[PDB]
């Protein structure tokens, strides 16, 4: 009941805050830096937003005239919930050459981070990553459910296989 | 000359060695002419060795012009190395693909600042003294305390090793630091009126 | 009508004297030149010096020079010496990527605005035989991101970082001749600040005088369109959008206006000089015709998703026939790679309720 | 850590995987590396393979290679066919031993980083040392009494079944930009033994074809010195030449018997006379071998020519080093001719053979994981955990100086 | 493979080898070969005294002498006989087998060989078994330090048999994966209800130990399973001993390839991802 | 090395450089259940010029408190009788308080977005990004 | 590589580009008479089995191209060869395949006439056709002395063709 505005919110501060350009540095000659990440010219940043559905879920936006930074805080019930978001995520920050937007690392406090430059939006229609932003949220909440099932679906053939035989 | 300089200090880096020239009014000054034993060939040399602790093993001699190559396309000075360290492990926007001669592509990221950073390092490559700039600085402070003022406002930059982007934007940092550090004592009160501008001639 | 010449920006464009030929910079360090042929377009000229991307291009109708600048910190005039286009260097003395130029109306100067914070006015001597620039520097505090020519070629508008739009007096004596007065003010000396917007919100993208001077209009990063009127004592009138940030914007009368952005598509503004407020004319490019061919073309067939000419942010529109006063075709580029030309009259047609001045 | 448990020592080939601990001679398993499944998972589905020749045959169970050219493909196969390679047939707890594997020259360091996540993150090892497998050949030669000094500088010649390459290595890192493969190999002998036999015998059931000409092959083959003269021998006396070979038919279930004769040299003769068997390659493998050491560094063109190794099964050959060693010296001596006519001092041209060459890389894990050195060498659960997979992208040599 | 295997597979083949070229008649190939099992075993096939006729294969536990407390000598002496001799320096058991005098059937042996590290076992489990089934309550329990860092304590009752195992998650995120397995092993009654009970403590252990010094921490946890009649008495005491002496590396073993599951899932995942971003490009 | 430790940056001569409503007022009309009202009132005389965060974190939460005490379904209608600068105002309060989730404020400060958005537009979330004085 | 003839001689005589070379036999042809043990229809027959398999063959003397011819003409012999049963019947074959009139140089149906100069004249075509014979008689008749056991080790070759190219 609260998914759905939750991620409307979310997608129209996307939406707002993907308005990026080339930006050649101010302060350091022929250098060419995402201002969210350097932050060496405060009025070239963009004032920090959060939309949140709960005490825990958050999305904090970071805009800046070439570069948007996303941090996500990813719905964590309980213990394997939690073990399960922290090694998928790490798995995908590891990759993060290969998904091109992705941080190495989260921002503190969250776990997992977007850093989308203006190149991003130069080669990518820029609403086609909105949509993949919320598209993520919405089906990493899902793999981890997936992954809950199949830990606990494994363990009981495995208890049963082991006590069945004595 | 070209500028319509008569008195100055030129900052020269080729592919083996770097001196810093100062020049008053007519000619050189072989007195405070200064070396470094950090060029080119270093620079290189260590970019080979970066790239292997990255999984990339480039024979010294087989594939030096190679890296040679890569570094003068992909390498650049960093302006503040703690940011810049920050962008390499935490992003990937440093991260650049380069085809190799035999078609295969290697992915340069961190080492693109980091190989060149050994001229204001010397240690980093197993270097004894100070880097490029504090030594243009104490080149600069041991000499006439009347045409100093001068000297800083006329820096020229020549050479190869001269053109990586950001060199000098980190110069007139670090000398700005040596001189808030040895001249004005911690005194940031009077640093808005030291002036320092490094010429970075469009013919290096 | 739109055309695509790649897939990815069309960092800047210009247009020569008759329209007969683009010059666009593809994201890169080269300028190409495209001539129409028939219905198609066909590659030129390939102007390769800049060391950097091109992030400024502007063509000198009568003397027919394109003036260039890029991320190296260079600028270069090119001269067509027979079949091929020249670059002469033009030193900014500049330690940051050049943003932007122009070439005032006379073509007698250039204005670059850069990362230095600082505007650089450009003239050629003909006793040194080279190019040389004096510094606007106060009160801009940081990145100069677009510029526009009074008709007189002196005042000159600028939009910084610092989200200010101004007006500067690019007056050089040894080119041109003491200025007129204008409603802008009697002492036009080097330098001298006419004029800044009052705010601080905003990178102002685009700015626009119009055909007589006496308006000045400019679009901001916090969605919004400005215009000040030198007639009424420099008053501004402000226009809060609902969507988002406009890249570029151009007089098409006296008191119309036509702004583009990370919408994608141009839309129109109307300022009303007695009540000093200006109002949203409307979309554009709206998604069966007047003509047999049309009718035919348009009706539709049986069976990026975007409902606009160009797929990407347009960042850059120029005026292509009938002047500021009364423009009767328009083109825009984009991020997207396109360019667009857009016909007035056909939009008045196709938009019976379009209301231009 | 150098403690009581010896470390566990993995070499994932394309067509074999060798595993065993740390410090014996030859691997304690040599298996296919292939993994046989069933074909959306639940419950244990992912448990319900086999590996090796209980993955060959299986009724049920689809087989699958997750190695091509030596470089995994499939992760998820390799990772599960670990997971056999340690709790089945190692039966090695993986927590207290530390892991040698191998890794092709030219594997990527991402590969290294995939290799790594799952050693760590999924067997949690306490340590793991990733070599290239050229390097390992080297040190296998160690064994060889033709050699006093250790050194890891030299050129390999591996031959496995599919593509022959010509590695030279410099202390201890592969020249990469000088590798140079060869389109001649185990499966270009085989299928050349299987014409042989076609245009002559019959009695092989066609369905068995293949089988028959890759056991001639590693039975009876071998390196003449001259064909003529061979072709003279097996003609003048044919009695003491002339190999039988009886084998059974499939169907049938019957004992055929054929000759074998000619194929016997003239197998391996396609490695020297590649023109015999392929239509489009022609250089003797003395020939590129020769042309490799000549691109490298003028300064280690001479170490390598000295220090020429072998490893793989194609390499088994009697006499396969020895013609190779005369031809390359007729080469490089041709060549030097020419030069005081057109007085370098001569060289040194030695080709190295032992009797570790079927494992070679193996073997050399195997010697190289026993000693201190190795522990030193190896990263560490607490790097791997504190650094990141990253340190896993470089190897550091080790073994020769001290 | 679910549940793991008992026997070890290098025995076996190292011994069949040397047993398959005695009888064809080919002269004897050295043999050398040192070798691991799980839980700290080492294990040594040799030439005794460099007599390629005899084959010797030797075991090493550091835990030995506890087993050896409880019976451990006298059963290993009545399955091997003969074949058992003075134990190889450095190790606590040798076979040894003189290539020149096989038995006919060479299978019994070969497979009894490979069970030598269970056989050590054995004995321990047997003793305890016993007392039940005499009603010899009050004998103080087995404790077993089958790991530097892990102990199994065995304790006869009037009607029950308990297991316990100490053991260790070195990965604290496998405590987590560890408990969700435990929990179905609690409920397994549910699906069979014949099978042996089983509990589980996390951080502390049962409190009949807590006057121990028995191990408290959070990557510790006591798993007890409780063994019935039916599975003690002299017809499932095998059966018994060979499952229940595993469990510890099963449930290890589980874990990892429990994370080796997710890994593909993720891999899927992060690749289908990698699809819709591509995908966005013009 | 040591000298590389201060951040010179910090005073170069070319970097850049930039009381609340009635608490009576609107608890008055909350408490008559005039809910409309309390927040024209609530969105008055913002303190975007006072460099103080205890006077921002104060006009927040007595906006706050008006959002959370309203009914969802008349939402709209409150957010309809605002004037687009007051709808501007009111994106720039909805986003403060996603900042500070509370006994499920974040399920109605959501129903508050999606009618501050039909209302301004994109635009006016543009503005809160855009902001240099804010909430 | 391949096996080279070693008979060519500073006085051997030309017909074309092939090398007159002596052979030692009876039949008629303008074929030198040879003193020596040996002469290139030895040599072909010895190195046969090797050259077979080759593809590539450096010409380095007119003596070269008569041992391609021989060599490739062997072939021709082992096809008839062949299906026969008995050294008597097989003599037959060589004799009747000897005088059967196969291509030479320029001719379509020859392969190689990249490398074999054609009759300049009349009287050559007639020599060269002659001494083409008389070696493919010679050729054929110490063939068979070696192909019949008093043998499918010749018979294997029937399939494989010289640098890949025919008489037929
Ligand atoms: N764009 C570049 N950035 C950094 N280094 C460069 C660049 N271009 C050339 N170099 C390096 O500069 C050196 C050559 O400069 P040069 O002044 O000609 O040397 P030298 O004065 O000793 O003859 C070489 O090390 C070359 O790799
Ligand atoms: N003794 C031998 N002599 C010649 N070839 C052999 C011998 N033993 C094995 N081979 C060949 O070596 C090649 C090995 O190929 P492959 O299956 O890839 O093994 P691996 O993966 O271990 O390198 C095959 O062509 C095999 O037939
Ligand atoms: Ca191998």
């Amino acid at each position: 009941a609260t998914l759905r505005p939750y991620l409307s919110a979310v997608r129209a501060t996307l939406q707002a805050a993907l308005c990026l350009e080339n930006f050649s540095s101010q302060v350091v000659e022929r250098h060419n830096k995402p201002e969210v990440e350097v932050r060496s010219s405060k009025e070239l940043l963009l004032q920090p937003v959060t939309i949140s559905r709960n005490e825990k879920e958050k999305v904090l936006i970071e805009g800046s005239i070439n570069s948007v930074r996303v941090s996500i805080a990813v719905k964590q019930a309980d213990e394997i919930e939690k073990i399960l978001c922290h090694k998928f995520m790490r798995f995908m920050m590891m990759r993060a050459e290969n998904f091109f937007i992705l941080r190495r690392k989260p921002v503190e406090g969250y776990d997992i981070s977007f850093l989308i430059t203006n190149f991003h939006t130069e080669q990518m229609y820029k609403h086609k990553l909105v949509d993949f932003v919320i598209h993520f949220m919405e089906e990493i909440d899902k793999e981890i459910s997936e992954m809950k099932l199949s830990v606990n679906a494994r363990a009981r053939i495995v208890a049963e296989e082991f006590l069945k035989n004595f | 000359y070209a500028q319509g300089l008569l008195t100055g200090v030129v900052v020269d880096s080729g592919d083996g060695v770097t001196h810093i020239c100062p020049v008053y009014e007519g000619f050189s000054l072989p007195h405070l002419t200064r070396r470094l034993d950090i060029a080119g060939r270093d620079i290189t040399r260590y970019l080979i060795k970066l790239l292997l602790l990255r999984g990339y093993a480039f024979n010294h001699s087989a594939d030096f012009e190679t890296v040679r190559m890569i570094k003068e396309k992909l390498c650049y000075v960093g302006y503040n190395i703690e940011q810049e360290q920050k962008l390499a492990l935490e992003t990937t926007v440093l991260v650049e693909s380069y085809t190799l001669p035999d078609g295969r592509i290697i992915k340069v990221g961190g080492e693109r600042f980091e190989a060149p950073e050994a001229l204001f390092q010397p240690h980093l490559i197993n270097v004894e003294g100070v880097g490029v700039a504090e030594l243009l600085f104490n080149t600069i402070q041991a000499a006439d305390i009347d045409t100093r003022s001068e000297f800083y406002k006329h820096i020229v930059l020549s050479g190869g090793s001269t053109m990586y982007p950001g060199l000098p934007s980190r110069l007139e940092r670090e000398l700005k630091q040596l001189y808030l550090e040895r001249v004005l004592k911690g005194d940031v009160e009077k640093l808005s009126k030291f002036k320092i501008r490094i010429e970075d001639p469009p013919r290096r | 009508a739109y055309h695509s010449f790649l897939v990815e920006p069309i960092s800047c464009h210009a247009w020569n004297k008759d329209r007969t030929q683009i010059a666009i910079c593809p994201n890169n360090h080269e300028v190409h030149i495209y001539e129409k042929s028939g219905n198609k377009w066909v590659q030129v000229h390939e102007l390769k010096e800049h060391n950097g991307q091109v992030t400024g291009v502007d063509w000198a109708p009568d003397s027919n020079r394109i003036v260039t600048c890029g991320t190296d910190r260079n600028a270069y005039v090119w001269t067509l010496k027979g079949r091929t286009w020249k670059p002469t260097l033009v030193i900014l003395r500049i330690n940051r990527a050049a943003r932007c130029v122009r070439w005032a109306p006379n073509e007698k100067k250039f204005a670059v605005g850069s990362g230095s914070r600082v505007i650089s006015i450009c003239y050629f001597e003909q006793e040194n035989d080279w190019w040389v620039c004096k510094h606007i520097k106060k009160p801009i505090r940081s990145t100069v991101l677009s510029l526009d020519w009074h008709p007189n070629s002196v005042l000159l508008a600028a939009g910084s970082c610092d989200f200010k739009c101004r007006i500067f007096s690019a007056y050089i004596k040894e080119v041109e001749e003491r200025p007129a007065p204008t409603p802008w003010g009697s002492k036009m000396p080097f330098g001298e600040l006419m004029f800044e917007s009052s705010s601080s919100c905003g990178w102002v993208h685009g700015v626009c005088f119009s055909a007589n001077g006496s308006r000045v209009a400019w679009v901001s990063h916090d969605s919004t369109v400005c215009l000040a009127d030198a007639d009424k004592k420099m008053a501004v009138a402000t226009l809060a959008s609902e969507t988002l940030p406009l890249l570029a914007v151009t007089f098409i009368t006296e008191s119309s206006l036509v702004a583009a952005g990370h919408d994608c598509f141009p839309v129109l503004f109307t300022y009303d000089s007695a009540a000093g407020k200006l109002s949203f004319g409307g979309r554009l490019d709206v998604p069966r015709g007047l003509t047999a061919r049309e009718r035919f073309q348009n009706l539709d067939k049986k069976a990026a998703g975007l409902d606009s000419l160009h797929k990407n942010s347009v960042s850059q529109i120029s005026v292509l026939s009938g002047g500021k006063a009364k423009c009767s075709q328009f083109c825009t580029t984009g991020m997207d790679g396109g360019m667009s030309i857009w016909d007035v009259r056909s939009l008045e047609s196709a938009l019976k309720d379009l209301k231009i001045v | 850590m150098a403690g009581r448990l010896p470390a566990c020592v993995v070499d994932c080939g394309t067509g074999y995987t060798k595993l065993g601990y740390a410090g014996n001679t030859e691997p304690q398993f040599i298996i296919p590396s292939c993994i046989a499944i069933k074909e959306v998972m639940k419950g244990v589905d992912d448990l319900d393979f086999f590996i090796g020749d209980e993955a060959i045959e299986k009724p049920t169970y689809a087989t699958k290679w997750p190695i091509r050219h030596g470089i995994v493909e499939d992760w998820d196969l390799m990772e599960r066919f670990m997971e056999q390679v340690i709790f089945k047939y190692l039966r090695a707890e993986p927590e207290d031993h530390y892991f040698l594997l191998t890794e092709p020259p030219l594997n990527t360091p991402e590969n290294r980083e995939y290799t790594a996540e799952i050693m760590f993150e999924s067997f949690n090892v306490p340590g793991l040392y990733i070599a290239v497998q050229a390097v390992l050949a080297l040190a296998a030669s160690w064994t060889s009494r033709q050699v006093g000094e250790r050194t890891l500088t030299g050129t390999v010649i591996d031959s496995g079944d599919g593509v022959t390459h010509v590695i030279p290595v410099a202390e201890g890192y592969v020249i990469g930009s000088c590798i140079k493969h060869i389109p001649i190999a185990g499966r270009d002998i085989t299928y050349f033994i299987q014409q042989l036999l076609r245009d002559r015998e019959v009695g092989i059931p066609p369905e068995q074809s293949l089988e028959t000409a890759k056991a001639v092959k590693e039975r009876y083959s071998y390196v003449c010195p001259d064909l003529v003269k061979e072709f003279n021998k097996y003609d003048t006396d044919g009695s003491k030449w002339i190999k039988q070979y009886t084998g059974i038919n499939a169907i049938s279930k019957k004992e055929f018997s054929i000759d074998v004769g000619y194929e016997r040299f003239l197998g391996p003769e396609i490695f020297f006379h590649p023109e015999f068997a392929n239509p489009d390659f022609t250089q003797p493998i003395s020939e590129v071998v020769d042309e490799v050491i000549q691109n490298c560094p003028i300064d280690v063109r001479r170490p390598l020519y000295k220090n020429i190794v072998l490893s793989g099964g194609s390499t088994m050959f009697r006499d396969f080093g020895r013609r190779l060693q005369r031809d390359l010296k007729r080469t490089v001596d041709a060549r030097l001719k020419l030069s005081e006519e057109l007085k370098p001092k001569p060289i040194d041209v030695q080709v190295i053979t032992h009797h570790m060459q079927r494992y070679a890389v193996w073997f050399g894990g195997s010697m190289l994981a026993s000693t201190p050195e190795f522990y030193q060498v190896c990263h560490t659960k607490k790097d791997y955990e504190e650094i990141g997979p990253s340190i896993c992208r470089h190897n550091p040599v080790f073994g020769v100086m001290s | 493979m679910i549940l793991l295997e008992v026997n070890n597979r290098i025995i076996e083949e190292t011994l069949a080898l040397k047993f398959e070229n005695a009888a064809a008649g080919n002269k004897p190939e050295a043999v050398e070969v040192t070798f691991a099992d799980f839980d700290g075993v080492l294990y040594h096939i040799s030439n005794p005294n460099g007599d390629k006729t005899k084959v010797m294969v030797s075991i090493s536990l550091k835990f030995y002498k506890e087993l050896q407390a409880h019976g451990a000598d006298e059963l290993l002496k009545r399955v091997y006989g003969s074949y058992l001799v003075n134990p190889e320096s450095g190790y606590n058991v040798s076979l040894l087998y003189d290539l020149e005098n096989l038995p006919a059937s060479k299978d019994s042996i070969v497979h009894q060989a490979g069970m030598l590290k269970r056989n050590c076992f054995a004995s321990v489990f047997e003793k305890y078994f016993q007392f039940q089934e005499e009603g010899k309550e009050g004998e103080n329990r087995a404790v077993i330090h089958y790991r530097d860092d892990e102990t199994m304590y065995v304790e006869s009752k009037k009607d029950r048999v308990t297991v316990v195992f100490s053991t260790v998650f070195k990965d604290d995120d496998d405590v987590v994966i560890g408990k969700v397995f435990m929990q179905e092993f609690k409920e397994g009654r549910r699906a069979s209800h014949t099978a042996p009970q089983v509990l589980f403590s996390h951080r502390e252990p049962p409190l009949e130990l807590k006057d121990t010094d028995a191990a408290v921490g959070d990557n510790i946890g006591y798993i007890t399973f409780v063994l019935f009649p039916r599975h003690t008495n002299a017809s499932a005491r095998d059966n018994t001993i060979n499952l229940i002496h595993t469990f510890r590396d099963y449930l290890h073993y589980h874990i990892k390839c429990s994370k080796a599951y997710i890994h593909t899932r993720m891999r899927a995942k992060t690749s289908d991802f990698l699809k819709v971003l591509n995908r966005a490009r013009p | 090395a040591r000298f590389r430790k201060v951040d010179v940056d910090e005073y170069d001569e070319n970097k850049f450089v930039d009381a609340g409503p009635d608490e009576g007022e609107v608890d008055s009309c909350l408490r008559q259940g005039n809910m409309t009202a309390a927040l024209q009132a609530a969105l008055k005389n913002p303190p975007i010029n006072t460099k103080s965060q205890a006077v921002k974190d104060r006009a927040g939460s007595i906006v706050l408190k008006v959002l959370i005490s309203f009914k969802a379904n008349d939402i709209e209608k409150a957010v309809q009788s605002l004037d687009k600068n007051g709808v501007d105002l009111l994106m720039k309060y909805i986003y403060k308080g996603f900042e500070s989730p509370s006994d499920n404020s974040s399920a109605v400060l959501l129903q508050w977005h999606e009618k501050a958005l039909a209302a301004g537009g994109v635009g006016s979330i543009v503005r809160v990004l855009t902001a240099r004085k804010t909430v | 590589p391949a096996y080279h003839s070693s008979l060519m001689d500073p006085d051997t005589k030309l017909i074309g580009n092939m090398a007159l070379l002596p052979i030692r036999s009876q039949f008629k042809g303008p074929a030198p008479r040879e003193t020596k043990d040996t002469d290139i229809v030895d040599e072909a027959i010895y190195y046969f089995k090797a050259n077979v398999f080759f593809k590539n063959y450096e010409i380095k003397n007119e003596a070269d191209r008569t041992l391609i011819y021989i060599t490739l003409y062997i072939s021709e012999c082992l096809k008839k060869l062949q299906k026969c049963n008995s050294k008597s019947q097989g003599e037959k074959e060589m004799y009747t395949l000897g005088i059967t009139n196969f291509p030479i140089p320029g001719e379509p149906g020859f392969p190689l006439n990249a490398i074999y100069a054609k009759p300049a004249n009349k009287q050559e075509d007639e020599v060269m056709r002659a001494y083409l014979q008389q070696l493919r008689q010679e050729t054929g008749l110490r063939l068979c002395e070696k192909v019949f056991d008093p043998s499918k080790w010749w018979t294997c070759f029937v399939k494989r063709q010289f640098m890949n190219k025919s008489l037929s």
